[PDB]
């Protein structure tokens, strides 16, 4: 009875070593080491095993320490020596990490040499309080029409990408990362967004394909990739989101703006549940520990918009959550929906009905809302949202709509046109002014006479048109952020003449 | 009494003392830390060891670190100096405006008022809001479930209740942000500053804020409601006021209690809730009541998990609720503000023996004509167009301009007394204004303002 | 929840399948004689 | 470090502490001294005054540790048993003390080569027959073995004798024979 | 080496105490005094110089105090060309009664996964000859595939069809691992391969290695047999550079085996009774089944779905480890359509118009869209009947039923079940057939002509013969 | 004297583990040093589990538990008519004590 | 015994749900930790090591066989329960019986839609 009541320890005490900064493994199993001694170790402190493996002291018990191992169990045997490092876990931060693929501890896994950063940051710092923050006021552009119009995200928000498997969540995140190239290339320094992609529990092949896709789009020069893949220890998959969050808080603290994608938090919660069940912590619903909500909430509250006295920087978070058969009432989906400021919800029926991205606009919500939009996108998206809400109200009457009054048929027609307008191709994010032009064509009525199957084609051709021969109006809308009356008349003329000459 | 940490497991800390074991619910101060770390005793484990739940993070804690017994439960500053300030669960200021210089501190753990201190007959709490006072009135010392979240003007209604109870009754308010989003807490702080409810320059602040953030351990989120209740208890028992106490959210209070109980190793009950769910809710809610000195009326935001009203958390909360205010988006997208759903909002004191026969009959007539109008709208006779007209006028006259919006809209705010509301709806039902147009009732106070708007 | 009536296999999914099979066997007999 | 396992095995808190003490004493080959010292401390703690004072949970652990240090130094105890009692008082396993002793004792009982022997009979056996029985049962053992015989009496076997030597077992009771005859006649 | 003693035996879990030299975790231990070989794999160090181990065979007849010998390494199996045509078990012993497997090298069945720099981003379609797979969710050369399905939907038949087609169209040392499945099926596969020249009993030029741990095995054997087969395939990939096929049936059993020892290893249960370590075990096993820059491993895994859930933690955790998931639906198998692939639930990572082409992508997306529209129209059919739809709705329903029938294909390995003969349809034939059915080029042909045929020419011929007879 | 009195070993979860009370009966009312009462639920070889009729905040480890020698009973009679009492029979209406001559288990 | 001597035998296990219940009782009383529905972790092994012993032998081993007809009782038709799904995944096919089919006059109440024989026509006479 008792972990430290082994016959070896008791026999050594009966016979009559440093047990302050050093300890001995009483037992090792499933990634958990019960360590004797270490009487000076701190909670959540890093320790070193004799084989070189690192661990974190999570359970400080009266007679033993519960250490989670950052590696394989076979390199640790009973009686191995454990040393203190004297420090809580911390990662390297700085702009030296832009363009690198690191692991959950900031170690390069791309072979391009050691991260030459100078600054380190604790992974478990507390979020900013009430006063250091300001209201989320400036748009974080994703380049996706449905998101940018109906589910707008601001710099400092926390928007959840939630949905079943194989619905397009990583695609939304990667389109958002690719979109920021137009801002990071330009000279306006307050529109630049540095991206961090944290991959938790994925294949290494998946992360390799993602890094290749980001390199082909030239999006890697401003992106950090933190990958704790599926063959990594549960401690590393647990720690990777906080490493990424510290890397992004370095930017948030220095007047710069960062976006972070946790892909996904379901797998981090699973890794934490494993670590907790093996430490014999009391399980709760779905065997999850009692402080898994605390886990995700203290992770997600660190994404904040700072006021002007603290640099004015920001950190936007896009956590990803995989539901099982659309069950948003499961434990971890419930927690993360409760923590965030809205959710982009993706469906499978919408996916196979031809609607890509499969964004369910009825279930999606942004609590920041129009404060995270531009005046032009406000102008067009208010009307588009009202019209799509009416279309959703009357959509059940479709497949019979030909036998209903003119108002219902017009609602159905405008809704089908706008729904065909929100479709988009993968890895091709649009500028906000081109989105504004397309939505303007859609909501002002210049598509009602057109056939649905043609809408996409129009939206493509028109776009090319307005990109070549109407760059002046695009530049005006982009520089003024709103559609002036002159710009409104110019848009009207452009669209009516194009539609007059359209096939 | 000085003890030393013998175990640290997450947010649970076992502390061993050598003399003078502290009672349960006492606050202990961990020594040698940059920020204040407070533990709260939960059990006596034997061998002079107590188990405690932490109010902040436990990273960097060392076995053997000294811990001081404070001698009482968590004590928070109580007084008029807390008005307009923000404090956390342990009573320290989190708005960076300096210390809260009250004269007295109160423990956040207190027993409910005794049996002979209760009020033996229920009275109404007049809020000056027409739809609330008429159809689903609030009781003094009662609990009100506020349904509906974002986009229905929940914060505007909260601030207007604060302003109206400060004006009509002279009673201050406390707002407990249990499980508060820090972004939305900053938002609420600044909307309260702009609408004058909080004043950073003089002592005319009407509300005191207590924020237990969403990124705090479950103990802080389980005790922040008690902190706010302690501030309100001071305002009631020492100044004889009719205090308002907002709890946003109450489901998060239940959730934090469940997480704390799971951390202490207790066997979960049905649906995973703490076995002590009903008694935790009861020990909190029974302190919200009318005593002989004053009263505390609590508006509590209700979240329903999975839309299941038989879920243990709502089912336990609903046993204490005296009224219900449902904010509907089908009413806001219709143009009516406040967006209270007049057919789904309920009240237990909507009883002729409590509010009188006249109030009850006016409210019942209004509700019956609104249900009739819904029925008639379903099928879109002789006098049914007259019912449609009267019901549309009733819907318009349920609206009201708020004072806390005067800066953004320009319209003056109206605090309609109870008699004027009752008689205005009585007259509209009788037919005294069947000639006045439909939009002469939209966004007015008493019915005299409706006739003055019809003149134009 | 598209196709959930047939997916539940109730008294309404069986009659849906019966209707489809009746109609399309009639149509197959009509299309085979004209071939 | 490698630990020396006793010839017999005992488990639990008492068995673990006894294995520890046996290893720590066989290393210094001081087994009999600690045996007699454990008997001494057992007789000491068994006395009701100490058995009441140091077995009290509502008095501090350090006070009873100091009193145990007093009672082990005052009676001229070896450092082995001294810090053994100190360890027992530190972990809080003082209540298991006797148990430890018991465990240790039986370990030494098989270290001296003492095998238990039960000889159940229907009546008190004859003394010369008992001597012949002991003599012949000596032959069931290896070298360095000694019968610790306890010829308890059960008159329900109706005759013969049931012998158990350690775990070896011969059932020569006549009741067993009659039950075998019954099972043979019925089957 | 180190010698210990068995101190506890509970089921398939054996606690062994060592005096000198505690063996590391994952080592193999030999139980001395047994007529057959009993290997114990170390799982945990319990303290007190004791380790807990899982037995690779049955524990009947084990005695407390029985001696155990440390191998000094994990389970080591023979690897090399000499494993081809042989059947070995979890510990590398031959179970085909053909003598010792004499290889020059042994490999431990526990190894690290390839690093991040070793990954390969190349994706190239592997044409299988199956219409639904080739069209709606094509496989990739050197990718992980995965076949999801409940009990009796066609996972084994489909994996045998894939064996036939690909592994005969292949020259690169395929490997098959039978994990916790039926022994009758293993005998059937062995004799099919001997008959079809893929395994050569004399004149040893076989091209498939077999590893089998079946249902009668204890949980340890069923948990490590997948790693044994993985190790053979890993040798073929790394130590020769060859392009390898790996067929694992059924991989769910791997996970299941772990659960069956979890409580006995002292672990608090997780959700649905699974081990707490389900995801990390599946990850350490699955991340080794991958194509590196050293060589290619095309992996086809059958994945059992308990009670047709697909939200069960084991299939749900397997989903993220694959590149082209094929989901077999019982509702489609009840329609008589075989293979029972779900067209609206199967996904490929190379279903990208920048990889397969715009015509293939457009045809696949149009097929999926018309099938989703058919699903939506079935409700209106249920309430109103088929005689009340707009003529375009009836056209949609007719074309969708034709596409459903034409997605079915007769298999060579199913001639005993079907009766029909097998077909192996090229990629462009599939694309053309479905493009024409989508365009409306066969609105005059009956829907029953597309059922259980090959390309569209066979559909026209069957329609002609039907018209002649009927 | 650990036959009529005991010491609280542990308190929590509404249960007090008490050391002593060797002559206590099962389901007997015990009186804590703070004025609360309890019922002996589990007689065990080395402790007594006591169900506390009140708050565990008022009971500390090391407190003295005396035994009242009576199985849990309440005052009964005509003298309770018109009174408001708690679950233990103590008047909570401020009208003074209950003048009952009879108790009942 | 018959299988190994060139003879053919048939065994019916009526039923295996009650064997699972008895094994659960033994395991819970042996203080082995419970799993799903309190059943031990290795109930699948319990039934698979039993149902694998039904086999057809080749000529070198006598040519004998052992056929097995395990019986499983489901609650309210819940085929998806623990032990039913275990035994369904083990065996070579199932014969599903239904209460609705039973009371509608279909006796034996075999559900031909669900009832499958993984061996099929391979084990029939040519006329049949
Ligand atoms: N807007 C789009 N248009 C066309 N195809 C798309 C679009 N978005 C995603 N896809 C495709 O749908 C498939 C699934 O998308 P994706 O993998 O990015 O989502 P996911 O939910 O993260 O998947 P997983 O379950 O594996 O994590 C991908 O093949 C992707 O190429
Ligand atoms: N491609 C197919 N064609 C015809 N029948 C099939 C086909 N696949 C499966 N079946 C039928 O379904 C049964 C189940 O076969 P199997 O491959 O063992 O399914 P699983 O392995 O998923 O349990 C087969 O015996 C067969 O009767
Ligand atoms: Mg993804
Ligand atoms: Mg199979």
């Amino acid at each position: 009875t008792g972990t430290a009541e082994m016959s070896s320890i008791l026999e050594e005490r009966i016979l009559g070593v440093d047990l302050e900064e050093t300890g001995r493994v009483l037992s090792i199993g499933d990634g958990i080491a019960r360590v004797h001694g270490l009487r000076n170790v701190q909670a959540e402190e890093m320790v070193e095993f004799s084989s070189g493996l690192k661990g974190m002291s999570l359970n400080l018990e009266p007679d033993n320490v519960g250490v989670v191992v950052f590696g394989n169990d076979k390199l640790i045997k009973e009686g191995d020596i454990v040393k203190r490092t004297g420090a809580i876990v911390d990662v390297p931060v700085g702009e030296e990490l832009l363009g690198r693929v690191v692991d959950a501890l900031g170690n390069a896994i791309d072979g391009k040499g050691p991260i030459g950063s100078k600054t380190r940051r604790r992974v478990g710092l507390k979020a900013p309080g009430i006063i250091p923050r300001i209201s989320v006021r400036e748009p974080m552009q994703t380049g996706i029409k449905a998101v940018d119009s109906l589910v707008p995200i601001g710099r400092g928000q926390r928007e959840l990408i939630i949905g079943d498997r194989q619905t397009g969540k990583t695609s939304i995140a990667i389109d958002t990362i690719i979109n920021q190239k137009r801002f990071n290339d330009g000279s306006d320094e307050k529109k630049k967004l540095y991206c961090i992609y944290v991959a938790i529990g994925q294949k290494r092949s998946t992360v390799a394909q993602l890094v290749k896709r980001l390199t082909d789009a030239d999006a890697m020069k401003y992106t950090i990739v933190v990958s704790a893949t599926a063959s990594d220890a549960a401690p590393l998959q647990y720690l990777a989101p906080y490493s990424g969050c510290s890397m992004g808080e370095y930017f948030r603290d220095n007047g710069k703006h960062a976006l972070i994608i946790y892909d996904d938090l379901s797998k981090q919660a699973v890794a934490y549940r494993q670590m907790s069940l093996l430490l014999r912590r009391p399980p709760g619903r779905e065997a999850y520990p009692g402080d898994v909500f605390y886990l995700h909430s203290r992770l997600l509250e660190r994404a904040a918009k700072m006021n002007d006295a603290f640099g004015g920087g920001s950190l936007t978070a896009l956590p990803v959550i995989e539901t099982q058969a659309g069950d948003v009432s499961a434990y971890i989906p419930t927690n993360v929906i409760s923590i965030t400021d809205g959710q982009i919800f993706l469906e499978t029926e919408l996916f196979y009905k031809g609607i890509r991205p499969a964004i369910n606009v009825g279930l999606s919500v942004s609590r920041v809302g129009s404060a995270a939009q531009t005046r032009a996108m406000k102008q067009v998206a208010g009307t588009m949202k009202l019209e799509l809400a009416q279309y959703r109200e009357v959509a059940a009457f479709a497949q019979f709509g030909s036998d209903l009054d003119a108002a219902t048929q017009q609602l159905l027609s405008r809704g089908v046109r706008l729904t065909e307008l929100l479709k988009q191709g993968q890895y091709s994010p649009m500028a906000i002014e081109e989105q504004v032009a397309v939505i303007y064509a859609g909501v002002r009525g210049y598509l009602d006479k057109l056939e649905p199957s043609k809408i996409t084609k129009f939206e493509n051709a028109f776009l090319s048109h307005v990109v070549s021969q109407h760059q002046a109006l695009l530049g005006t809308i982009r520089a003024d952020g709103k559609i002036s009356e002159q710009s409104d008349a110019k848009l009207k003329e452009i669209v009516t003449n194009f539609l007059a000459g359209f096939e | 009494a000085t003890g030393r940490i013998v175990a640290v497991i997450g947010a649970v800390v076992d502390v061993q003392f050598d003399e003078g074991l502290p009672p349960i619910l006492n606050a202990l101060e961990v020594q040698g830390r940059e920020t204040r770390l407070v533990l709260e005793v939960a059990q006596h484990l034997g061998e002079s060891t107590v188990r405690t739940i932490a109010m902040d993070g436990t990273e960097g804690l060392v076995r053997g670190q000294k811990v001081l017994d404070s001698g009482a439960p968590i004590k928070i500053p109580v007084g008029p100096e807390t008005l307009g300030r923000i404090m956390n669960v342990i009573g320290e200021p989190i708005d960076e405006r300096g210390p809260i210089k009250t004269k007295q501190f109160a423990p956040i753990h207190a027993e409910a008022p005794e049996f002979m201190e209760m009020s033996v007959e229920q009275e109404i709490l007049v809020t000056g809001i027409k739809v609330v006072d008429l159809l689903a009135p609030y009781a003094k010392g009662g609990k009100i479930g506020l349904f509906g979240g974002a986009g229905v003007g929940k914060t505007v209604l909260i601030m207007e209740l604060i302003n109206n109870v400060a004006k009509a009754h002279g009673g201050y308010s406390v707002f407990a942000g249990v499980g508060e989003r820090t972004r939305e807490g900053n938002d609420l702080y600044h909307e309260m500053i702009e609408s004058g409810v909080i004043n950073l320059k003089d002592a005319t602040s009407k509300v005191a804020l207590v924020y237990g953030q969403m990124n705090e351990p479950p103990g802080a989120r389980a005790r922040v409601a008690l902190t706010g209740l302690t501030v309100a208890e001071y305002f009631r028992d020492q100044e004889g006021q009719d205090v308002l106490l907002f709890i946003d959210n109450i489901f998060r209070f239940t959730q934090a209690g469940s997480e704390v109980s799971a951390l202490l190793g207790r066997i979960p009950s049905a649906v995973g809730y703490q076995p002590t769910l009903a008694t935790d809710m009861g020990t909190m809610q029974e302190r919200i009541t009318t005593t002989k000195k004053g009263s505390i009326t609590s508006v509590q935001a209700i979240y329903v998990p999975a839309d299941d009203l038989t879920d243990p958390a709502p089912a336990t909360t609903f046993a204490h609720l005296d009224a219900t205010t449902v904010l509907s988006r089908a009413i806001a997208e219709l143009g009516i503000y406040p967006a209270v759903d007049p057919l789904d909002s309920t009240s237990r004191i909507m009883d002729p023996n409590i509010v009188g026969s006249e109030h009850y009959d006016v409210a019942r007539g209004v509700q019956k004509i609104l249900q009739d109008y819904k029925s008639l709208q379903d099928i879109i006779s002789e006098e049914d167009k007259l019912t449609v007209s009267r019901a549309r006028k009733i819907q318009r006259f349920l609206s009201q301009p708020f004072q806390v919006a005067e800066v953004f809209t320009g319209h003056m705010g109206k605090l309609v007394p109870l008699k004027e509301t009752i008689k205005g709806f009585q007259q509209i039902l009788a037919g005294e204004y069947d000639h006045l147009p439909e939009q002469a009732f939209y966004m007015v106070g008493p019915i005299e303002e409706a006739v003055a708007k019809a003149d134009k | 929840g598209a196709g959930s009536i047939r997916e539940a296999g109730g008294a309404f999914g069986k009659r849906e399948q019966a209707e489809e099979e009746r109609y399309f066997r009639a149509q197959s007999r009509e299309q085979l004689a004209a071939l | 470090a490698k630990l020396v396992r006793p010839p017999v095995q005992v488990y639990g808190i008492e068995g673990r502490y006894a294995t520890a003490l046996y290893s720590a004493a066989s290393k210094q080959n001081k087994l009999e001294q600690v045996e007699k010292e454990l008997l001494r401390v057992a007789q000491i703690l068994k006395e009701p005054k100490v058995a009441a004072s140091v077995l009290n949970p509502y008095v501090k652990r350090s006070i009873k540790v100091k009193s145990l240090n007093d009672i082990t130094a005052k009676e001229r105890f070896s450092p082995l048993t001294t810090n053994l009692i100190n360890l027992l008082a530190e972990n809080g396993r003082l209540s298991n003390t006797q148990g430890v002793v018991s465990a240790f004792s039986t370990m030494m009982s098989v270290h001296r080569g003492e095998v238990p022997c039960t000889v159940t009979s229907a009546s008190p056996l004859e003394e010369a027959t008992l001597s012949e029985l002991k003599t012949v049962l000596k032959s069931f053992l290896s070298q360095g073995q000694v019968l610790k015989l306890e010829a308890k009496t059960d008159p329900s076997i109706l005759g013969g004798m049931i012998v158990r030597i350690g775990e070896k077992y011969v059932d020569m009771s006549v009741k067993t024979k009659i039950q075998k005859l019954g099972r043979a006649m019925r089957e």
